[PDB]
C-alpha cells in the first residue's frame, strides 16, 4: 500500500501472491519491473483509441497554454472504458476496477470526452486512490 | 544537390517494416503506437511532411494526424528525410523536446 | 499476442495459476554456463604475437 | 460466391468474410 | 474411428 | 489426377506441388538411356584427362 | 433500420479495400471478375 | 615486406568482427532445453531426428487435446500447436469443434471462425465436422439473418464437396450399397 495504486493491483494480479514462493530478492524485483513494463506498453497501445484527433488537439492545446517548453510533448489520453477492459484482461477484480474508475473520475487531470472520461497515462502510473 | 534528390526520393517511398528487426530485450512496437506516444511530427505522414516543407508558422508542430484528399487520417510512413528534420530544428518547441533547448 | 485473437475471450482466467510457467522457466544469465577448466586453458582463436 | 473466394486466396480473410456476408445479405432480400 | 487410426493402422502387420 | 495431385492424407489437404502435371516427357531428357560405345569412350576420356587443366587463366 | 447496417458494412469494406496499402491488390482483384473500366488504363497508358 | 604483418599489431587495422577466444567455445557446447513445448521433445541426436515429424506431432497433440475436458484448457494447447508449426488434422478439428459447440457461452460466430481457421491451416473437413457445424447452425436463431444465410450457403457448399469426394473414393471399389447409404445421409 506504499506504491501507486494501479501498479500495486497489477502486480497483485499478474505475479499473484506466489511471487514470494521465490526467496530471491533480485529475481522478484525483476519480475515486478517486467510486469510493469508490460503494463506500461499495453497502456501505450491504448492511447487515443476511442478519442477523435480533434478533441485531443483541443485539450492538448488547452493544457500547453503559452509554454514553448511543453509544446513538443503529447498528452497521452486513455478512455476509461478501455482502461477498465484492459484491467479485466489482466485479471483485476471488478470490485477493484470499479474503485479505480470511481476514484479517477474524482481526479483534476480528468477530461470528459464523447460522453465518457479519459486520463493521462502519467496519472494512471502515479495515482494513489483514496483521495 | 545529391542530398536534395535523395530527399525527394525518400519522401515518396514507403517504409518497409519487414526489414525492421528487434535487438535483444527490445519491445516490438507499431508505428501507430510510437506516433500516438511521441507525437506525429516525429514519424511524419507524407501529408504532415508536405505541410511542414510547404509552410511557414511555428505555433504548429504537428502533434496529431492530418486530414487527406480522401478525407481520412493519413497513416503512411515514408522514409525520413534530411530537410524535413531541418525545418523542425527551426521551432523552439522541438528544440526543447530533443534536449537542445540551450540553442 | 500482437493482434488479439478471437479465441482470447475464452482464454482461462489466471486464478490458481500459481504454477505459472514463464516465471518458472526464466533463468539468470549467470546460470546458463559454467566456467570449466577447459576454459581456463583455452587456446586462442587468433595467432598470438608472443606467448 | 465469386468475390469472397477470390479474397480468401489473395490473403484477405476478414474482408472476404464480410463480403460473403454482404452477398448473402443481398440474396436474402432479392429472393424474398 | 479416428483419422489417425485410419492413416496408420489400416495396413497388414503382425 | 496425376499421382502427385491426388490428396493422400486422410486428415489434411495440402497445396499441390508446382511441378505436378507440368514437367513434360522427352526421352531425350530423361530417363537416362544411352549407347554403350559412347559410354565407354566417355568414361575412359574422363579418366585420361584428370591432369589436363590449365590452372592459371585470365 | 436493418438496411442501415447494410449501408454501413458496404461503406466499411469499401474504405478498407481503398486504404493506401490495399489499393493495388483491390484494383487487380477488381479487373478479374466483372469490371472493365478503361478510365484507369487510358490515364496510365497516357503516362507510359 | 615485413616479417610480422601490420594487421597483427597495428590498431588502425584492428578487425572489429573478431571475437575473443573464450566466448565462442563457451557458447558452442550449450545444449538448450529439449522440452521447449508441451507435448514432445526437440530432437538432439540424429537417432532422435528419425523419430520426429510435424505430421506425427499432430497425433500426440490430438491425444493431449482429447484429454482436456474443458474448452478453455484446450485453447492453450491449440495455440501452441498452431504456433510451433504442427500439421493439423481432421481430428484436431473434430475434438475442437465438438467441445466448442458444447461450451455454453460460446458465440456461434467464433465456432465458425475457428472452423474456417483450421481449414486455412489445411485440415480436411469431413462428415463429423460438417455435421457439428450444422448442429451449431440450428441452435442459433439469435444471429442476424444474413449471417445465418451466409453460413448456410457455406455449409451446403461443404456437404456437396463432401458428397462428391466420397463418391470418388467409393466408386472404384464397386461398393454400391455402402455408397448409396452415404448418399442417403448426405
Amino acid at each position: 500500500c506504499d506504491e501507486p495504486f494501479i501498479l500495486h493491483l497489477v502486480k497483485r494480479a499478474k505475479l499473484g501472491e506466489c511471487v514470494t514462493n521465490f526467496t530471491d530478492t533480485a529475481y522478484i524485483a525483476h519480475l515486478e519491473s517486467s510486469v510493469i513494463n508490460e503494463f506500461h506498453l499495453a497502456l501505450t497501445k491504448l492511447v487515443g483509441k476511442g478519442i477523435s484527433p480533434t478533441l485531443l488537439a483541443q485539450k492538448t492545446g488547452q493544457l500547453h497554454r503559452g509554454s514553448v517548453r511543453v509544446g513538443g510533448n503529447v498528452v497521452p489520453f486513455v478512455k476509461s472504458r478501455e482502461l477498465s477492459r484492459l484491467l479485466e484482461r489482466m485479471g483485476l477484480t471488478s470490485e477493484s476496477i470499479a474503485v479505480i474508475t470511481r476514484g479517477l473520475a474524482n481526479c483534476p487531470e480528468q477530461e470528459s470526452v464523447g460522453d465518457d472520461f479519459a486520463v493521462p497515462v502519467s496519472l494512471i502510473l502515479s495515482w494513489d486512490g483514496p483521495g | 544537390t545529391r542530398r536534395h534528390r535523395l530527399d525527394e526520393i525518400c519522401e515518396r517511398t514507403p517504409f518497409d517494416e519487414r526489414e525492421m528487426r528487434v535487438n535483444d530485450d527490445e519491445m516490438r512496437v507499431s508505428v501507430e503506437t510510437l506516433r500516438s506516444w511521441f507525437g506525429v511530427y516525429m514519424l511524419p505522414s507524407p501529408t504532415v511532411v508536405n505541410a511542414v516543407l510547404g509552410g511557414s508558422a511555428s505555433v504548429n508542430l504537428h502533434l496529431y494526424h492530418l486530414a487527406d484528399e480522401m478525407g481520412t487520417a493519413d497513416t503512411r510512413e515514408h522514409v525520413l528525410s534530411s530537410r524535413y528534420l531541418n525545418r523542425l530544428l527551426l521551432l523552439e518547441s522541438y528544440q526543447n523536446r530533443v534536449g537542445r533547448g540551450f540553442m | 499476442s500482437n493482434t488479439e485473437h478471437f479465441l482470447d475471450k475464452y482464454e482461462p482466467k489466471r486464478n490458481a495459476d500459481t504454477v505459472a510457467d514463464k516465471y518458472r522457466t526464466t533463468k539468470q544469465i549467470t546460470e546458463i554456463d559454467k566456467w570449466t577448466r577447459y576454459d581456463s586453458a583455452r587456446a586462442d582463436n587468433y595467432r598470438p604475437l608472443s606467448i | 460466391n465469386a468475390f469472397s473466394n477470390m479474397l480468401r486466396e489473395n490473403g484477405l480473410h476478414d474482408t472476404a468474410r464480410e463480403v460473403a456476408l454482404c452477398e448473402a445479405m443481398n440474396r436474402n432480400k432479392e429472393l424474398a | 474411428t479416428t483419422a489417425e487410426h485410419k492413416q496408420q493402422d489400416q495396413f497388414y502387420s503382425p | 489426377l496425376s499421382p502427385l495431385e491426388v490428396q493422400r492424407d486422410v486428415g489434411r489437404l495440402e497445396p499441390i506441388p508446382s511441378y505436378a502435371g507440368k514437367i513434360n516427357a522427352d526421352r531425350s531428357v530423361f530417363p537416362f538411356q544411352w549407347k554403350t560405345e559412347d559410354w565407354y569412350e566417355y568414361e575412359v576420356a574422363k579418366v585420361r584427362n584428370r591432369r589436363f587443366v590449365f590452372e592459371n587463366t585470365e | 433500420e436493418r438496411a442501415a447496417s447494410r449501408k454501413q458494412r458496404i461503406e466499411n469494406i469499401a474504405q478498407e479495400l481503398s486504404s493506401f496499402e490495399r489499393v493495388d491488390l483491390s484494383c487487380d482483384l477488381l479487373r478479374k471478375l466483372g469490371v472493365d473500366m478503361t478510365e484507369l488504363d487510358t490515364a496510365a497508358a497516357a503516362t507510359r | 615486406s615485413a616479417n610480422i604483418p601490420r594487421s597483427v599489431w597495428d590498431p588502425a587495422q584492428h578487425n572489429p568482427n573478431w571475437s575473443d577466444s573464450y566466448g565462442h567455445d563457451i557458447t558452442n557446447r550449450r545444449a538448450w532445453p529439449a522440452r521447449k513445448w508441451t507435448v514432445g521433445l526437440e530432437p538432439c541426436t540424429p537417432r532422435e531426428w528419425l523419430q520426429f515429424s510435424h505430421r506425427n506431432l499432430a497425433y500426440a497433440y490430438n491425444g493431449a487435446l482429447r484429454a482436456c475436458h474443458s474448452l478453455p484448457s484446450m485453447l492453450l494447447l491449440y495455440k501452441e500447436m498452431k504456433q510451433r508449426g504442427v500439421k493439423v488434422d481432421v481430428d484436431t478439428m473434430n475434438v475442437l469443434l465438438t467441445r466448442a459447440a458444447r461450451h455454453e457461452h460460446i458465440q456461434v460466430d467464433d465456432v465458425f471462425l475457428l472452423f474456417d481457421e483450421l481449414v486455412a491451416l489445411g485440415a480436411r473437413p469431413d462428415l463429423a465436422a460438417a455435421e457439428t457445424l450444422h448442429t451449431v447452425l440450428s441452435h442459433s436463431a439469435s444471429m442476424p439473418e444474413e449471417w445465418r444465410e451466409a453460413r448456410r450457403l457455406q455449409l451446403v457448399e461443404l456437404y456437396n464437396n463432401l458428397a462428391m469426394e466420397e463418391v470418388e473414393r467409393l466408386a472404384p471399389h464397386r461398393a454400391d450399397r455402402l455408397l448409396k447409404e452415404q448418399m442417403k445421409r448426405f
